[PDB]
């Protein structure tokens, strides 16, 4: 049972992406909603979803057919927190930023041996904006995005 | 801390290639002592006089005793040690000249000496017998009464053997010695003039170079930390406000070591510290009754709430009782009530502590009742003789707030099943937190998994694979039917915590019942004084909510121990609707981060349910839709910002394309911000939602080519109809 704070969001989820004006959205755009809300769900996984909870022909979704469909994926990926704490863990110094120094400095303690060459390879690939350090946002992506 | 500061690199090497010469001469450690005493050495240009940025009025010539010999013509000086607090040695050089006559450089040493010396050993620890005895090369030990180098105008007093009878008096005098000695043992030229004449001071400065200089350089290094430090109270001085029971804390001591993890406890009211040692079990989850600190029942969860702290609070007590009743109703056979039986010792304790007074006695239906007295004004108390049950009633001239009036009854208290026997209840050990070393969590993962993870090709998958492991086997907390909400290891620790205070002499069950207050997301509390027990066994009690924070950041967070904080900390805990505060790194780095798609959409959603006016209304005004359409556009640039493909580009590019993507978003915000009447609340937001973009791009910029300022770079752009060349432009703009 998604809280209300948890609902007002999914509201301005449809709301924003609706150039038709009912409170009903299509496939192409149901994706767009979640994606922006924060998920990369396979163009394959959207099919049976919209294919089961709405064989109503149309190929759309009233807020209900959504408010529900969502209070489904809102369970195991409840990692939003675990993940934000993994983050604070590596951020060994408090600068809100993870640096290869600390990446290595902890990858090691957990018994992992990393090459000064490889840590600078993770960080890099994990940094989206170039500063040369992963931030929570960059981190959150790195983690969840499969 | 860099010891030497060369002010003017004015001359060529010659100046430099002289200062260097000067230093390498002086003993590497002498410096490490100087830098340790927070000193700094100044080599400036021709500022001879009072011109040094640090040569003005602080602590100057008050009593003239300056060089080796005594002159004092300041103006004619090229070396000076700023006496008072930090040692600040300042020097300078003119043309090429220290070489030929070293009778000049010899002052950069005494001129130095005054530095360490007085806190070097002469009077470093105190006059240490080592230097106190060495200062006796006056004319006793050696047939060498030849010290006409340092003892002329101050020690022609060969007629007064020097020791604790005198040496104090003119310490400074005995400094000039440590100086001209140091100057001599080190002067570039005369090294033996010391070794020749004074036969000990040589073997002294000499021992100093042996390691004597590494000595103080280490009694100071260590002092370095413990001096300026986190004011706590390690040792039995805290274990006293710790409330814990010494045999227990001391018991816990074995665990923090074996497993190496910080153990933090909240305050266990003093009043039940002994009630514990005494075998009284502890309140767990099942009970929610209130404790109490006055009268006989003290430290127990009096079935009667008007007999606990909240004495008077009608509704608190009215609901207080309401809670024990259910405590039993729902968890029967395990929770209930049993008569209060103050044992032997306990009675003598509630006396020196002043909780109760034992006086007049009396005879009722054949039994001896001492009569326990307490200054309460509605309840009188008496304790049997046969057994020590306790009793109270309403004084013939008072009543019970809830509107009750009763005659002599036994004081019932709460108690739980333990080896099948309802034992009275009292304060338990509520852990504030558990910090196992990061390396211990490792020993929590099953080799086959952590194995099957690192043997991965994907470096970035490797990290994940790891983090999840670290998350799973170490950060994750599940809710339990018994122990509140906690981690599996947290649990195991919980058991070892108890079986620890059981193989000692506890016969009341467990003393640590639930998980760490860090999961008390519902009704989180804020205690000033927190008891910790490092992986070393030292006891510690913070004093502030901050100190605790500060501590944990220095010895836990900052160090290599895994820790996490009450998800409710900077937020607003529902249950008690309380707001705590705990420094969160992520947040401290928000002012500089373009928000995400969802963080935005989220924020909007917030205000929408706060005012009842959204960024855009469900109407026909084509100026509304203009807006809606427009936020959907912001929720793109921002979403475009954080793109994963961003890897297929080189670092520098990333910064750039991102900086643009940013400006992108920013702009369109500026846009709406200039639209129709968008509620003044979103007005602010969108504005702060700029501050960030701004700040963020500044970063991404001063990260590579930082001459341009966000303000500027923006002006130079053309966000009219054509975007194409706009970027092509922007590029050069940063080149
Ligand atoms: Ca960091
Ligand atoms: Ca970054
Ligand atoms: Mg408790």
């Amino acid at each position: 049972q998604l809280t209300e704070e948890q609902i007002a969001e999914f509201k301005e989820a449809f709301s924003l992406f609706d150039k038709d004006g009912d409170g009903t959205i299509t496939t192409k755009e149901l994706g767009t909603v979640m994606r922006s809300l924060g998920q990369n769900p396979t163009e394959a996984e959207l099919q049976d979803m919209i294919n089961e909870v709405d064989a109503d022909g149309n190929g759309t979704i009233d807020f209900p057919e959504f408010l529900t469909m969502m209070a489904r994926k809102m369970k195991d990926t409840d990692s939003e927190e675990e993940i934000r704490e993994a983050f604070r863990v590596f951020d060994k110094d408090g600068n809100g930023y993870i640096s290869a120094a600390e990446l290595r400095h902890v990858m090691t303690n957990l018994g992992e041996k990393l090459t000064d060459e490889e840590v600078d390879q993770m960080i890099r690939e994990a940094d989206i904006d170039g500063d040369g350090q992963v931030n929570y946002e960059e981190f959150v992506q790195m983690m969840t995005a499969k | 801390n860099n010891l030497v500061k060369t002010e003017f690199t004015n001359e060529t090497l010659d100046k430099i290639q002289q200062t260097q010469d000067l230093l390498k001469k002086i003993p590497k450690d002498v410096l490490e002592i100087y830098s340790e005493l927070g000193g700094e050495i100044y080599f400036t240009d021709i500022d001879l006089v009072e011109h040094k940025e640090l040569q003005d009025l602080s602590e100057e010539e008050k009593n003239s005793m300056n060089s080796r010999g005594e002159k004092v013509p300041f103006a004619s000086r090229f070396v000076f040690e700023k006496k008072r607090e930090t040692p600040k040695l300042i020097i300078n050089i003119k043309d090429y000249a220290i070489n030929s006559e070293q009778s000049k450089e010899v002052y950069y040493e005494i001129g130095k000496g005054i530095s360490l010396d007085i806190i070097s050993k002469d009077k470093s620890l105190d006059p240490e017998f080592l230097n106190l005895i060495k200062s006796l090369s006056d004319d006793s030990d050696s047939s060498d009464l030849l010290f006409s180098q340092k003892f002329k105008e101050k020690l022609e007093l060969n007629n007064k053997s020097i020791d604790i009878n005198f040496i104090k008096e003119n310490l400074t005098e005995f400094q000039h010695a440590f100086s001209l000695a140091f100057s001599y043992y080190f002067a570039p030229d005369h090294r033996t003039v010391l070794e020749l004449y004074a036969p000990d001071m040589f073997e002294y400065m000499n021992k100093l170079e042996k390691g004597g200089f590494e000595k103080i350089s280490e009694s100071l290094k260590k002092e370095g930390v413990e001096k300026d430090r986190i004011d706590v109270l390690k040792g039995e001085k805290a274990l006293k406000a710790s409330g814990l029971v010494p045999e227990h804390a001391d018991a816990f001591k074995k665990i923090a070591r074996e497993l190496n993890t910080y153990i933090l406890f909240r305050p266990v009211n003093k009043l039940a510290t002994n009630l514990i040692k005494s075998g009284v079990a502890t309140k767990g989850l099942n009970v929610h009754g209130k404790s109490s600190d006055w009268g006989p029942v003290a430290g127990y969860i009096p079935f009667d709430q008007d007999l606990s702290k909240k004495h008077g609070q009608q509704l608190a007590v009215e609901k207080g009782n309401l809670e024990n009743k259910k405590s039993i109703t729902e968890h029967e056979g395990e929770i209930g009530k049993i008569p209060l039986k103050l044992d032997h010792l306990r009675i003598e304790e509630l006396k020196e502590n002043g909780i109760i007074l034992k006086g007049k006695k009396e005879i009722d239906n054949g039994k001896k009742y001492y009569l326990l007295e307490s200054n309460n004004q509605v309840y009188e108390f008496r304790i049997s003789d046969e057994n020590n049950e306790v009793q109270y009633k309403t004084k013939e001239g008072k009543i019970t707030v809830l509107g009750e009036k009763f005659n002599w009854r036994n004081i019932e208290v709460m108690a739980k099943n333990v080896e099948g026997v309802l034992k009275p209840l009292t304060a338990d050990y509520d852990l504030f937190a558990l910090a196992p070393s990061l390396t211990e969590i490792k020993k929590q993962i099953p080799q086959k998994e952590w194995d099957k993870v690192v043997n991965t090709p994907n470096s970035l998958e490797k990290q994940k694979g790891v983090t999840n492991l670290l998350i799973k086997y170490g950060i994750e907390r599940k809710p339990d039917s018994t122990k509140g909400t906690l981690s599996n290891w947290q649990k195991q620790m919980l058991d070892r915590l108890n079986e620890a205070v059981k193989y000692t002499g506890y016969t009341g069950g467990d003393v640590v019942n639930h998980g760490t207050e860090q999961d008390n997301e519902e009704f989180p509390e804020k205690d000033n004084e927190i008891f910790i027990i490092n992986p070393e066994g030292e006891f510690i009690l913070t004093k502030n909510w901050e100190m605790t924070g500060r501590f944990i950041e220095k010895n836990i967070t900052g160090k290599d121990y895994l820790y996490y904080f009450n998800r409710s900390y900077n937020k607003i805990a529902p249950g008690n609707k309380a707001y705590i505060e705990w420094t969160d790194p992520i947040t401290k780095a928000k002012i500089n981060t373009i928000p995400t798609s969802a963080e935005f959409i989220k924020n909007l959603s917030s205000i929408r349910r706060s005012s009842n006016v959204g960024v855009y209304k469900d109407s026909g005004d084509k100026d509304e839709f203009a807006k809606k359409e427009s936020v959907k556009k912001i929720a793109g640039y921002l979403s475009d910002y954080y793109n994963s493909a961003n890897h297929i580009f080189s670092q520098e590019k990333k910064r750039k394309i991102s900086i643009f993507r940013g400006i992108q978003a920013y702009n369109e915000i500026e846009n709406v911000l200039k639209s129709k009447q968008i509620a003044p609340e979103y007005k602010n937001y969108f504005q702060y939602l700029k501050e960030r973009i701004t700040n963020q791009v500044q970063l991404l910029l001063t990260h590579q080519k930082s001459n341009i300022e966000f303000k500027l770079l923006y002006k130079q752009l053309n966000f009219t109809e054509n975007e194409t060349d706009n970027f092509e432009v922007f590029q050069k703009i940063i080149d």
